């Protein structure tokens, strides 16, 4: 039994109605559908059990509905403390238990294009036999952003890692940091290190690059 | 007031045996109506919730099949404590491990219980990090600003807090005097098992010749304090 949630992200304001979808690969009875809320740095919180029953302390706005294959967590109108990640779960008569991938409800705001920056490996790090190249995406919205590393004539895969901050408390934007990590011997084999950034706010993909050794 | 407190070593080398313990408070192992389900659920960094195993009121055990037989869940009924053991840990087994209380009615003469078919009580979780590294202070390298890190009149600079273990580190700028426009990113778990994060800040380009910028890094597990001057690269 596979649970597929949609959409991946819900951008709303307080007062708006949130309708989170949970689809199962097979027909499941309402008794076996649970919903959970999770905020950063906290254990998940049970919201709905048996498809529609609100857990103890869950406010009125959180309601559940649906049957067969389609189930829904509906918040009548969002309150400021409803922005979090929500998971649906299959709580059947016996294990195994499966969760959906989740749905994140963030704060809606106007589109902000990121500022893109690229940082070469420092001389201190190169002297230890490693080269890290950092690409920075600063204060953008929405969260959906595409970062592609290109080194000379090769798109990079399997040698970078991403990290995104929480939605800012002041301007409700996101920031991302991508680190391309290579061995010093491999790093000195190439010259053009580029970071291509696709986002809703940029008229076209913005590329920030530098040439190794050059200036 | 049902409470679940967790302890156990969360820092393990490769292939070692994870050993976590969960102590039940406010409730019996079986419950008043033989409906209690004691589960272990983990959450790898950045991903969702993954079920691992369960022991019910009858002490029957069911495990996640994808983990093969590497998981064993037992209970010390005299202490009301559940233990989770995972054998031959990999870097993939690095996650926060939650002790969770579930419920499923089993007695036909009994009323439907609260949170039936629901995980209503969760422990605070125990962070588990699998790695071969020992406690190591980070190497703080500069993310030096240049003509390749300027958007309009704004320059970007920062520090790369790389190759430390375990979590966490704290980063500040100019002893906390610089906070506006600062972004310290959550660390990523490298393939080597070490950690690495970046802390950046956007500033007016002209301030690069009139203001010093220092990232204050503090890794308490290793008692490592590093102050790194980040200077603009001219070329
Ligand atoms: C891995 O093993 C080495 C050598 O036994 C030890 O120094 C190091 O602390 C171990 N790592 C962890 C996380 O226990």
């Amino acid at each position: 039994i596979v649970l597929t949630q949609s959409p991946g992200t819900l951008s709303l304001s307080p007062g708006d109605r949130a309708t989170l979808s949970c689809r199962a690969s097979q027909t499941i009875a309402s008794t076996y559908v649970a919903w959970y809320q999770q905020k950063p740095g906290q254990a998940p919180r049970l919201l709905l059990h048996q498809g529609y029953n609100r857990a103890t302390g869950v406010p009125d706005r959180f309601s559940g509905s649906g049957s067969g294959t389609a189930y829904s967590l509906t918040i009548s109108s969002l309150e400021p403390d409803d922005f979090a990640v929500y998971y649906c779960q299959h709580f059947g008569t016996s294990p195994p238990y499966s969760f959906g991938q989740g749905t994140k409800v963030d704060i809606k705001r106007t589109v902000a294009a990121p500022s893109v920056f690229i940082f070469p490996p420092s001389d201190e790090q190169l002297k230890s036999g490693t080269a890290s190249v950092v690409c920075l995406l600063n204060n953008f919205y929405p969260r959906e952003a595409k970062v592609q590393w290109k080194v000379d004539n090769a798109l990079q895969s399997g040698n970078s890692q991403e990290s995104v901050t929480e939605q800012d408390s002041k301007d409700s934007t996101y920031s991302l940091s991508s680190t391309l990590t290579l061995s010093k011997a491999d790093y000195e084999k190439h010259k053009v290190y580029a970071c291509e950034v696709t986002h809703q706010g940029l008229s076209s993909p913005v590329t920030k690059s530098f040439n190794r050794g050059e200036c | 007031q049902v409470q679940l407190q967790q302890w156990g070593a969360g820092l393990l080398n490769s292939s070692e045996t994870l050993s976590l313990t969960c102590a039940i408070y406010g409730e019996s192992f079986t419950g008043s109506w033989n409906d209690q389900l004691w589960n272990w659920i983990r959450q790898p960094p950045g991903k969702g919730l993954e079920w691992i195993g369960e022991i019910d009121h009858s002490e029957n055990r069911r495990y996640q099949p994808s983990l093969k037989g590497r998981v064993t869940i037992s209970v010390d009924r005299s202490k009301n404590q559940i233990s989770l053991k995972m054998r031959a840990v990999s870097v993939a087994d690095t996650a926060v491990y939650y002790c969770v209380r579930g419920r499923r009615a089993t007695q036909w003469w009994a009323v439907e219980p609260p949170a039936n078919y629901g995980f209503d009580v969760w422990g605070q979780g125990t962070p588990v990090s699998v790695s071969s590294a020992s406690t190591k202070g980070p190497s703080v390298f500069p993310l030096a600003p240049s003509s390749k890190s300027t958007s309009g009149g704004t320059a970007a600079l920062g520090c790369l807090v790389k190759d430390y273990f375990p979590e966490p580190v704290t980063v500040s700028w100019n002893s906390g005097a610089l906070t506006s426009g600062v972004h310290t990113f959550p660390a990523v778990l490298q393939s080597s098992g070490l950690y690495s994060l970046s802390s950046v800040v956007t500033v007016p380009s002209s301030s690069l010749g009139t203001q010093t910028y220092i990232c204050n890094v503090n890794h308490k597990p290793s008692n490592t304090k590093v102050d790194k001057r980040v200077e603009p690269k001219s070329c």
